[PDB]
């Protein structure tokens, strides 16, 4: 079932070829998930710059790359958010909020047990999530599938309580 | 076009908005960078500045990029130079 | 019973616009001199003008200054009460920890109250109920230590990487930290709460020596080119020598010790009794101690200027006072809301900090 929906991640984007390339960026951002030294070994890596520029185009690179395969060894299935396009008023599980986007689910609550040993996570945005976000009170959910809200979801994850060994974009 | 490049978590992200580059002949410039990253590294940490230099035009011009505060920059184009005038003889 | 009250002290020029704005958007939609201070620019500098002096120094009496006042240009909050703090004007980073996490926050940023540091760095993860109450930052600012009560070490990590992560560990499994030291020699050294002062190898994370003393006795220590100085509850004062590792002094105190301090240049130090009384030893001829200042309060904190021409206190007298090398004698308070703990000074004599309750209070050095 990855193979079809690679195939659905491909006919999703196929907006521009030259940002899609085997560029020396690429063997820098694979070495990103790499240790530096042998002491430090990295696993959240930010991609940050003027809002003008195509951090969203890169990011798509990336989905579209994985389709075709042999960007990241280590790494299995994208998990992609626009906040843009989606509200965050609604609470929904975790489980079903990521049922949406992906076109099967049968396989999806059963792809998160394989999600610890190889794990690609992408997020869009989120400047407008933390001036809406009110952080005066916070709450941690330690398992996957409960119905939370997004937000209170989303902080999961990036504490990687939620999906311990796991890796971030 | 693109370009990436890591940034240090020591270096304030205000502090990355102003580019300084300096604009020298490419075979003067590149020679005095050197291509042990290791030393690149010391050399970073000391001045507490940023240096990333790249010359991708087929021309004999090169360009330099400097990232910190004011006194900073200063330390790090003073040094250059003055190894470029060393490479000299 | 004086209680001072806490006001807005920055009143920044950016600030005033901003806010007056904001106020003009809300009125619209209803039918349905002043004083400000100096920013600190960079983080690094005020850049104001120095104070008026009656007469002229010597022409070989420059750079020996002393303070006139303190001004306070923002205030760092932090949920628990913080008990020690670092400046690192390297990097401009000030550490302040207290309870689960270890917060850093950087100059750079210019507001008048703080609440978003660069990082919290917790250590309740690792085990469940372990309370830490001290830091050390090496003096070139690459390495960062911090001693806990339940800790199965010390931490130690490193701030030249490109990332912050943790390196050693220098075990301690049933011992309490409450003081620790470096030396330029490459390796570090703590004090626990029973007298336990033992020495690892910073590199090879070893352990080279152990010295066992009296319970407690070793609460405040002081590091120096190969003597070590002790004190606790003993109200007694050991010096050891690294070359044969055994006691070389022993003097007698009428009260419990508090606090000790080192000239950077000269050969003196400064002790502090539980009685408010200052003592000064002279560490080279050893000959006798003697006192300046007696004070109504404890002491819980002293340090000396980069020079070593001045010092600080700080105690539970709701004030912080001030005073010259050669006699001790008081230059100026400043009051404030609780009872402060903790306080430390850049190296090159700009800034200073001081927590009282909860948040940290940072003024400016007015030469």
């Amino acid at each position: 079932d990855l193979q079809d929906y690679k195939a659905h991640v491909i006919a999703k984007f196929d907006t521009s070829v030259d940002l899609h390339y085997d560029s020396p960026e690429m063997k820098l951002l694979s070495d990103a998930f790499k240790p530096y030294q042998k002491t430090f070994q990295p696993h959240t890596i930010i991609l940050h710059g003027r809002p003008g520029v195509g951090k969203s185009a890169l990011a798509r690179s990336i989905v579209l790359g994985w389709a075709q395969g042999k960007l990241f060894q280590k790494m299995s299935f994208v998990i992609f958010f626009s906040v843009r396009e989606i509200k965050w008023t609604e609470k929904s599980s975790l489980a079903q909020l990521i049922a949406k986007e992906c076109p099967d689910s049968w396989d999806l609550v059963t792809k998160i047990m394989s999600q610890p040993e190889r794990l690609l996570f992408v997020i869009d945005g989120l400047d407008d999530m933390d001036s809406v976000l009110q952080h005066d009170d916070m709450t941690l959910s330690r398992d996957w599938k409960d119905e939370q809200p997004i937000y209170i979801l989303m902080y999961s994850l990036l504490r990687k309580a939620l999906l311990p060994q796991s890796f971030l974009i | 076009s693109l370009r990436l490049r890591t940034r240090p978590w020591w270096f304030p992200i205000q502090e990355v908005s102003n580019p300084l580059v300096l604009y020298m002949e490419a075979w003067v410039a590149e020679r005095v960078i050197g291509t042990d990253q290791a030393e690149i590294s010391e050399i970073e940490w000391m001045c507490q500045a940023l240096l990333t230099v790249d010359s991708v035009n087929s021309g004999n011009l090169a360009e330099i990029t400097i990232f910190g505060q004011p006194s900073a920059q200063t330390r790090m184009k003073n040094i250059l130079l003055n190894m470029a005038a060393w490479h000299k003889e | 019973d004086p209680q001072p009250v806490w006001d807005a002290e920055p009143q920044f020029c950016q600030g005033f616009l901003i806010q007056g704005l904001w106020e003009l958007f809300m009125d619209s939609r209803q039918k349905n001199a002043d004083k400000f201070l100096k920013p600190l620019s960079w983080g690094s500098e005020v850049l104001e003008s120095s104070c008026n002096q009656p007469s002229t120094a010597l022409w070989q009496l420059e750079r020996f200054t002393v303070p006139q006042a303190l001004q306070k240009v923002r205030v760092l909050k932090h949920q628990e009460l913080l008990l020690v703090v670092a400046v690192s004007s390297f990097t401009r980073h000030v550490f302040t920890c207290s309870q689960s996490g270890i917060k850093v926050w950087n100059l750079v940023n210019q507001v008048a109250e703080d609440r978003d540091p660069e990082s919290h760095l917790k250590c309740s993860v690792q085990d469940n109920k372990v309370y830490l109450r001290t830091c050390l930052l090496s003096s070139n600012s690459r390495t960062l230590f911090a001693g806990g009560y339940n800790l199965p070490g010390v931490i130690v990590w490193d701030l030249a990487a490109p990332s912050l992560y943790e390196k050693c560990q220098l075990p301690c499994e049933g011992l309490s930290c409450q003081a620790l030291a470096n030396t330029k020699e490459n390796m570090a050294l703590a004090g626990f709460t029973d007298g336990t002062v033992r020495i690892w190898d910073l590199r090879t994370q070893e352990i080279v020596r152990n010295l066992k003393g009296p319970t407690n006795s070793a609460r405040n220590l002081v590091v120096k080119d190969d003597n070590i100085w002790t004190g606790g509850l003993d109200a007694c004062l050991r010096c050891w020598d690294l070359r044969m590792a055994k006691v070389s002094l022993e003097h007698l105190f009428q009260s419990q010790i508090m606090s000790l301090a080192h000239s950077p240049t000269e050969d003196w130090l400064l002790l502090g009794l539980a009685n408010g009384q200052h003592c000064l030893f002279n560490s080279r001829k050893r000959d006798q101690v003697l006192t300046v200042d007696t004070k109504d309060n404890t002491i819980l904190g002293l340090k000396f200027s980069p020079n070593g021409k001045w010092w600080a206190s700080v105690g539970m007298g709701n004030f912080i006072t001030v005073h010259s090398m050669p006699t001790g004698a008081k230059l100026f308070q400043v009051p404030e809301v609780g009872p402060v703990r903790c306080f430390d000074m850049t190296e090159n004599g700009r800034l200073i900090i001081t927590g009282s309750r909860d948040c940290a209070s940072v003024y400016h050095i007015k030469y």
